[PDB]
């Protein structure tokens, strides 16, 4: 195949940050890590100042820092998802910016499965030890030594297997860990020593106790408070020594408690942040002081306000907050004492662009027939809007709607957006469900209502709105079902209607089954500022995607895969049928072949054979593996995204002669992408040469990628030209692009084939003159090179 | 100093058949034929008596035997 | 608990390629975990045996497509854990106890016994749906003690919204509901309140609905465990009636009988003083069989109870069998005459 990669958009959503003294002993900085890319800020009373911005060949599940006795700037502790571990300091010198790997080396475990509560990374108070919980029942320590360059780990065995939480605690002798752990008895939470010299464990300062049935989270609180604070869904803990305070707000019942931080150096104060977005407020009682000793007397919880969702929450100084948010626009906002609006003391200062998380993306030339804009559907909860993405540096744009998005279509005779979209009600005690919010579902300037068990459950409505291309000002909107389900939108013409149609897939879910015994497909007509339903025909099962096919429309009802005709009458009729052994999640159609997937990497090629009607396979593949996304390249290709984040492109045999070889799909290229592709789209975003064709793709952290395809000679120098970068650009951590890029699955490993690192190669322009003699030295393709390199840079 | 006797009756077994035709003498062995595949009695038996007196006397004494309701040939 | 230790009869990688022994008239399919008992007469196999016992005790099973015609394509082993031989009557016998432990493809099976040059297939276990976008904030929800699955739904996948599908899709793709589901829908035949591991689970499952020989190769293709339950929970719904393999006609039992007797499930092995292994069913109570001959204690499978021969009516085809205590009656049916419908 020799496919072609590239980034077009970075990521975005902010998988974690870190506030600390990095650059600079004087200088407070603010590292944020979205999936590989770190980026570095100063913070600034006016805001943050973009200082660095450092790829990883890898990516960032732990992020921390740590200040051993003896230096100047807090190091930088990083772990890769595939177990690269790497050590940082920041120097620069002039207008030099480096990041120099003072220790790297690979921790994971030959044998061993990774735990369920995923990587959890610590660090002792007193910059002693590096603590992981990699693989249960095991703890990985790593002596934080000025000798242990490589970073030379060992094991320590964990009676208990299924730890839930685990910090250490300060102003201890030797070092502690307290964890929050399950048992078929309970929670509870243990301390036990880390004895280095003798490499084992030992009985902690206080012994096991009771917490509560949900408890999820371990703080630290810091000297001279002491001990440990156990914040569950219910009840808020503290235990130290022999001191217990509880307490059982009632604010905090509504939603859980999914981060926090420090506000003050002595602890005296913690922010949290729900999964809902209230950004909670827990006091210490520090009054308690009597003899020196300070002890807890209360842990008042007081909420302060409203903010994005936080997936981490910081607090700058000054009364800055910083919310990361995954899902949805991070913040900057500021805690002011006295401002006080409406009670909530949150007053948003600045906003940063979260794309993803990207679960819909169509490419409409919005302009007369230039550029090819994207309109995506991101984010999700309330934080969810409408993207525009331009190329003229990329220009977004936001359209909100204060919902969750789920597809997006464009339909030109109409110049309109349809996007279905999901809120979230409450029963209420008459029966029915009340809205928490004016979601843009219910501000449309028309509705309707499609027309044909608790208190205190959470009831999902699902809408299609039109949304006019020019305002973006909901159009129209329309309510389907009580507890129906929209998962497939199309724009398409069929047969010899001349109108363009909408139409929507529904499955009706309820939560006593498990896979919809039943379903409907709806034909829209948008005409005269209305959205008149013009067509309903119902299945037995769950419609998951659809496209058009040669003036046909597909479905894919359960495992069947069925054809429809579009006859005179407006009205569904059913041609030709196909029963599968795999449920047809992914439809991908191009000419005559159709391409069948679902999560299981079972990828199916079925072929249209208009000559008697039915659909006949051609080629088949099974491996058992995760498949997110499934897109078409070109007739015979076929790339998707699998499990452990990673990219594979199947090519089917057309030389072969015999059947066993004329129906399989050799694998021919894979590539670990370190990104959870979601969507794949047809188009371009520069003007309408090295490559052929192009599918842009939108992924989960917030980045679009473009996968193209290189021709033979282009490929075999492009492949060599990798290896010879790989030789002379020092990555940071010490990470090889060999190890980073080879294909990755909990059971097995390849390296990479296939593809060519479009991030590596576009780099080539980047490093110095002296660098490029030693790059290409015995190739007779210097500047020819760099012609080669901007020719490929001029496509995204 | 054997006897083959067949169409017996299913229901019969071993230890019966070896105290009726205890009648007819010391009996060293019997067996009956059974399906190798399922179980179910085959409605054939031979019985080795302890000498040929007592295989004469079964087969003098026994001809046309009326046992578990069903007649005996041998 | 009694009728797993067969009473009535001596304590005993992935993809590599080996040649392994085959012992010649078995024709069970073997699914990992299940027990094969056997009995040997030829001496050709009380030496393979013996000498398989000296050195690894193991030995392959084929899953013949066509038993009789000894064309096959996969296959299972199957370690000796358990072996006797006695050789009185002057004629070696060697009666043994075996529990499938791996799954083979068929390369070739070179003739002299036999020697089956096969590949063992490996088993994948699929990391958790969730584990491939899981928000790291989220996670400490992953451990925790109608309404209790819909919260099971709530907590494990609320990530669903950062992926395309909703909660309800990547429900069908957890090995835990489905492993429920499987136990609802067995509850729904019996009232016998089946490990907890994936693998044996569908394994055991797999084993014991009776379905026919066909659908046990399907089941045994398949290397993840996820595949194989969601195939399982497609079986279940299907078979509805056991009809005689010799009738094609008369319908034999309905799966409202069955009900776990032995430990093993409604379904074992078992092998007669002559050796032809019989997989045998229970079930309360049957339907146009009748008996013939009386009941006897000898040999027999379930300590406690006697066997009478068991035949369909129209066709007399040997069904199986019909055997103060609880239960006091119940019928055991050979699976060669349960032909699924
Ligand atoms: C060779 O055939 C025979 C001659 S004498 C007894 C049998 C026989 C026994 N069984 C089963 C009956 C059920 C049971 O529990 N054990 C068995 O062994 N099938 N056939
Ligand atoms: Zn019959």
């Amino acid at each position: 195949s020799y496919n072609y990669v590239v980034t077009a958009q970075k990521p975005t959503a902010v998988n974690g940050c870190v506030t600390g003294h990095f650059t600079s002993a004087e200088d407070l900085n603010l590292l944020i890590a979205k999936n590989t890319r770190l980026e570095i800020y100063v913070v600034t009373a006016e805001g943050l100042r973009p200082v660095k911005e450092v790829g990883m060949y890898g990516k960032i599940a732990v992020m921390e820092l740590f200040r051993p006795k003896g230096e100047s700037k807090d190091l930088l502790f990083i772990l890769t998802a595939k177990y690269n571990a790497c050590i940082l300091e920041y120097k620069q010198s002039g207008e030099s910016i480096d990041i120099i790997t003072r220790a790297h080396g690979n921790v994971q475990d030959r044998i061993g499965r990774p735990s369920e509560t995923g990587i959890i990374g610590i660090i002792d108070p007193e910059c002693r030890m590096i603590g992981l919980r990699l693989y249960d029942g095991l703890f990985k320590v790593i002596p934080l030594d000025r000798d242990n360059k490589e970073l030379k780990a060992f094991n320590i065995r964990l009676e208990e297997l299924h730890v839930i939480d685990v910090k250490f605690l300060y102003g201890c002798q030797a070092p502690t860990i307290c964890f929050v752990y399950q048992d078929p008895q309970g929670r509870h939470v243990k301390t036990y020593e880390v004895s280095l010299r003798e490499k084992e464990f030992n009985k902690g300062p206080w012994k096991q106790e009771n917490v509560e049935a949900e408890a999820s989270m371990v703080i630290a609180v810091p000297e001279p408070f002491g001990g440990a604070i156990i914040i569950g869904q219910e009840s808020i803990t503290y235990h130290n020594g022999d001191k217990y305070l509880a307490i059982a707000p009632p604010i905090i019942k509504q939603s859980t408690i999914v981060c926090h931080n420090r506000v003050d150096p002595n602890g005296s104060r913690y922010l949290l942040g729900d999964m809902e977005g209230r950004l909670f407020m827990l006091l210490l009682e520090k009054e308690e002081q009597m003899d020196g000793t300070v002890t807890l007397k209360d842990l008042r919880v007081e909420l302060l306000g409203e903010t994005s969702i936080a997936e981490c929450l910081t607090y700058l100084d000054n009364g800055v907050v910083f919310v990361g948010s995954r899902l949805g626009d991070s913040q900057l906002v500021k805690l002011n004492v006295d401002s006080n609006e409406q009670g909530s003391y949150v007053v948003a200062m600045e906003t940063f662009t979260n794309l993803g998380p990207i679960v819909d993306m169509c490419v409409v030339d919005l302009e007369r027939q230039g550029q090819g804009q994207l309109v995506t559907c991101s984010g999700a909860f309330k934080e969810g809007s409408l993207r525009i993405i331009r190329n003229g540096k990329l220009h977004i744009r936001t359209v909100p709607l204060y919902e969750s998005p789920r597809k997006i279509c464009y339909q030109e005779v109409s110049q309109c957006f349809g996007v279905l979209s999901s809120r979230i009600e409450v029963q209420d005690t008459s029966g029915g469900t009340t809205a928490l919010r004016p979601s843009a579902s219910t501000q449309a300037l028309s509705s309707s209502v499609s027309s044909s068990t608790s208190f205190g459950e959470e009831v999902e409505v699902h809408n299609l709105l039109i949304i006019d291309q020019h305002t973006f000002e909901v159009l129209h909107a329309h309510q389907f079902l009580q507890n129906e389900y929209a998962l497939s939108l199309v724009s398409c013409k069929l047969g010899k209607d001349p109108n363009t149609y909408f139409i929507v897939g529904t499955a009706m879910v309820y939560p006593e089954e498990a896979e919809p015994k039943q379903g409907r497909i709806v034909v829209f007509q948008y005409s005269d500022g209305k959205l008149q339903t013009v067509a309903e025909k119902e299945v037995k099962g769950a419609v998951y995607s659809m496209v058009e096919f040669n003036g046909k429309l597909l479905a894919s009802i359960n495992s069947t895969v069925r054809l429809y005709e579009w006859t005179t009458e407006k009205e569904l009729r059913t041609e030709c049928n196909h029963y599968n052994n795999i449920m047809a999640l992914y439809l991908k159609t191009k000419g005559d072949f159709i391409l069948v997937g679902d999560l299981m990497r079972s990828v199916l090629l079925l072929a249209y054979k208009p000559m008697e009607g039915n659909f006949e396979e051609i080629a088949r593949d099974f491996n058992p593996n995760w498949m997110s996304a499934v897109e078409i390249l070109d007739d015979d290709n076929f790339l998707g995204a699998e499990n452990a984040f990673n990219l594979f492109v199947c090519q089917k045999d057309s030389a072969a002669t015999t059947d066993e070889e004329r129906q399989h799909l050799q694998e021919v290229g894979l590539f670990h992408l370190g990104e959870f592709v979601n969507v794949f789209c047809h188009g371009s975003l520069v003007m309408q040469t090295p490559t052929q064709g192009s599918v842009l793709f939108g992924t989960v952290n917030g980045m679009i990628g473009l996968v193209t395809s290189l021709s033979e000679s282009w490929y075999n120098l492009l492949l060599d030209m990798q290896n010879r970068l790989n030789k002379v650009i020092k990555s940071v951590g010490k990470i090889e692009h060999s190890f980073w890029r080879s294909f990755h699955t909990e059971r097995k490993t390849e390296p990479a084939t296939g593809f060519i690192d479009g991030d590596l190669i576009e780099s080539f322009l980047d490093i110095s003159r002296p660098k490029m003699q030693e790059v290409v030295a015995n190739l007779q393709y210097a500047d020819d090179l760099i012609k080669v390199v901007e020719e490929l840079t001029r496509i995204h | 100093n054997v006897l083959f006797v067949c169409k017996l009756n299913p229901v019969t077994t071993d230890e019966d058949l070896e105290i009726i035709f205890s009648r007819f003498g010391p009996i060293r062995s019997c067996e009956v034929i059974r399906d190798w595949k399922t179980g179910e009695s085959l409605c054939y038996a031979f019985i080795e008596f302890e000498k040929e007196e007592d295989c004469e006397k079964a087969f003098f004494k026994m001809d046309n035997v009326l046992i578990d309701d069903r007649r005996i040939h041998v | 608990s009694l009728p797993t230790s067969h009473t009535y009869l001596e304590e005993f990688d992935d993809d590599s390629c080996q040649v392994i022994p085959v012992l010649p008239q078995v024709m069970m399919i073997l699914i990992p975990g299940q027990t094969l008992p056997l009995q040997l007469f030829h001496p050709q196999e009380v030496s393979m045996v013996r000498n398989l016992i000296q050195k690894d005790r193991t030995f392959a099973v084929l899953a013949y497509s066509n038993v009789q015609e000894r064309e096959a394509q996969f296959g299972t082993t199957a370690e000796i854990y358990a072996y006797r031989e006695e050789q009185d009557f002057g004629i070696e016998i060697v009666k043994v106890k075996a529990i499938g432990r791996q799954r083979f493809k068929v390369l070739e099976l070179r003739t002299q016994i036999q020697q089956a040059k096969v590949q063992i297939l490996p088993e994948c276990v699929l990391p958790s749906t969730m584990s491939a976008v899981q928000l790291e904030s989220l996670n400490k929800c992953q451990i925790f003690p109608y309404k209790w699955w819909q919260k099971y739904q709530k907590r494990k996948f609320h990530c669903a919204n950062l992926t395309s599908w909703p909660r309800w899709l990547y429900s069908l793709y957890d090995a835990e509901t489905l492993m429920d589901r499987i136990k609802k829908q067995l509850r729904e035949w019996d009232e016998n309140l089946l490990p907890s591991n994936p693998i044996d689970f569908s394994y055991r499952v797999a084993a014991c609905l009776p379905i026919d020989d066909v659908l046990r190769i399907q089941l045994l293709k398949i290397g993840s465990a996820i595949q194989r339950l969601r195939c399982e929970l497609d079986i279940m719904n299907k078979c509805t009636s056991l009809c005689c393999k010799q009738c094609q006609e008369t319908e034999i039992t309905t799966k409202n009988e069955i009900f776990s007797l032995s430990l093993c499930g409604p379904m074992a092995a078992y092998v007669n003083p002559h050796g032809y292994v019989h997989e045998t069913l229970t079930v309360y109570k049957a339907c146009n069989l009748n008996l013939i001959g009386r009941p006897s204690t000898e040999h027999s499978w379930f300590p406690g109870y006697a066997w009478t021969v068991a035949q369909c009516k129209i066709c007399a085809s040997h069904i199986g069998w019909k055997f103060d205590m609880s239960p006091q009656k119940f019928w055991g049916l050979t699976r060669s005459a349960l032909l699924p419908t």
